[PDB]
C-alpha cells in the first residue's frame, strides 16, 4: 500500500510527494523514484543508496543538488 | 584482449586509454552509453521487468555493456582495453587512479566539482550532457557519503556464497548476485558508487569514466566466483516472469543471452585470475 502524500519546504526548495506508483517533485519538477522490495526508496540522483521513505528520497535529492534545478525526465 | 588492473598501467597505456575515452566523448558516442544505462536503471524494478539491475542478469548485462564500450574504445585505438579498479586494494583517495594523469581526484568541497585530471570541466573536454540536473561539470566526493570502500575480507565473504542467485531474484534476494550488487549484506558494488559520489552515485553514473573501471572489477569478481564455484551456475533456468532466464535474450541488444556471456574468456582475459583451487 501507498505512502502518504507530503508537502514541505526543505533547504529552500519545495518538495512534494503523492501516490500516483508514487510521484515526487522538486520545485514542481518530477524526481524519478523507485521503491525497493523491502519498502525502501531510491531516486535517480541517489540510485545506489536506499533511504526509508519517498520524503527521505526527496530530501536526499535536494541535498545532492546543492541548489541546482532538476531536469525533467 | 587482456583487462589489466588500473594500478599496473604504464604511463603510455594510461595516455592511450584517456585519449580514446575523450574521443568517444568528442564524437558523441560516449553520451549514448550514459543514456542507455540511465534508461535501464530507471526501468529495472523489483516488482516488474528487470534486466540490468536488481536481478540475476545484473552481471551478464553489465558484462555485455562493458564489451560494447570496450569495442567502441578499440575502434578508436585497437591497443586499448578496459582496466579494472580493485577497490579492495586501492582504497584511498591517494591511489594512482585518482591522480591528474589518469582520472583526476575528488571534487572541491563547495560544489563537488572535479578540478584536475583530463575529465575536469575546466579542460573543455568533458561536458556532462546526459544528466538529471542543470550542472554540466564532473563531480565527485570520494569517501563523502560513506566512509570506506569494501575490504578484501568482505569481498571474500561474498565470493564464498555458493548460490548464484535465489528467488525472488530481486533486491531482497539472498545469494551471490545480490550480495555483490550490494542490496543485501556488507554491500560491495552499490557502496562503491556511493563512495565516489557525484554522478557516479546517480542513474547517469557512466558520466564518470571510473564507472567502467568499477564495473570491470565487479565483472572480475563474477569470474572469481565462477572459479570458486565451478559446480554452480546462473539461475534462474527457465520460466521466470519478468526475469532474464539463462537462455532468454537480454534487452537492449536482444541478440545475446546470459548463457552467451558466462565464459568471459571468449571475449577477453584478465592479467591475473586464480585458477580453481582449495
Ligand atoms: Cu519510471
Ligand atoms: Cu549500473
Ligand atoms: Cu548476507
Ligand atoms: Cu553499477
Ligand atoms: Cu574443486
Amino acid at each position: 500500500a501507498a505512502p502518504e502524500s507530503f508537502d514541505e519546504v526543505y533547504k529552500g526548495r519545495r518538495i512534494q510527494g503523492r501516490p500516483a506508483g508514487y510521484e515526487v517533485f522538486v520545485d514542481g519538477v518530477q524526481l524519478h523514484v523507485l521503491r525497493n522490495a523491502d519498502g525502501s526508496w531510491i531516486s535517480v540522483v541517489s540510485h545506489y543508496d536506499p533511504v526509508p521513505t519517498p520524503r527521505a528520497a526527496a530530501r536526499a535529492a535536494v541535498d545532492e543538488l546543492q541548489g541546482a534545478p532538476l531536469l525533467p525526465f | 584482449t587482456v583487462r589489466k588492473n588500473q594500478a599496473t598501467l604504464t604511463a603510455d597505456e594510461k595516455r592511450r586509454f584517456v585519449a580514446a575515452v575523450l574521443e568517444l566523448k568528442r564524437s558523441g558516442r560516449y553520451d549514448e552509453f550514459v543514456r542507455t544505462h540511465n534508461e535501464f536503471i530507471m526501468s529495472d524494478t523489483d516488482s516488474g521487468e528487470r534486466t540490468g539491475h536488481r536481478s540475476p542478469s545484473f552481471l551478464p548485462w553489465h558484462r555485455r555493456f562493458l564489451l560494447d564500450f570496450e569495442q567502441a574504445l578499440q575502434s578508436v585505438d585497437s591497443s586499448v582495453t578496459l582496466p579494472y579498479w580493485d577497490w579492495s586494494a586501492d582504497r584511498t583517495v591517494r591511489a594512482s587512479l585518482w591522480a591528474p594523469d589518469f582520472l583526476g581526484g575528488t571534487g572541491r568541497s563547495t560544489d563537488g566539482r572535479v578540478m584536475d585530471g583530463p575529465f575536469a570541466a575546466s579542460t573543455g573536454n568533458w561536458p556532462i550532457n546526459v544528466r538529471v540536473d542543470s550542472r554540466t561539470y564532473l563531480r565527485r566526493s570520494l569517501g563523502g557519503s560513506v566512509a570506506e570502500l569494501p575490504t578484501r575480507a568482505e569481498v571474500e565473504s561474498v565470493l564464498a556464497i555458493s548460490a548464484y542467485d535465489l528467488p525472488p531474484y530481486n533486491s531482497a534476494s539472498e545469494g551471490f548476485r545480490n550480495h555483490l550488487e550490494g542490496w543485501r549484506g556488507v554491500n560491495l558494488h552499490n557502496r562503491v558508487h556511493v563512495w565516489v559520489g557525484g554522478q557516479m552515485a546517480t542513474g547517469v553514473s557512466p558520466n564518470d569514466p571510473v564507472f567502467w573501471l568499477h564495473h570491470a572489477y565487479v565483472d572480475k569478481l563474477w569470474a572469481e566466483w565462477q572459479r570458486r564455484h565451478p559446480d554452480s551456475a546462473y539461475v534462474p533456468t527457465g520460466g521466470t516472469p519478468d526475469v532474464v532466464d539463462l537462455n532468454e535474450t537480454m534487452k537492449p541488444w536482444n541478440t545475446v543471452r546470459p548463457a552467451d556471456l558466462l565464459d568471459h574468456t571468449a571475449y577477453y582475459t584478465f592479467d591475473a585470475l586464480e585458477h580453481h583451487h582449495h
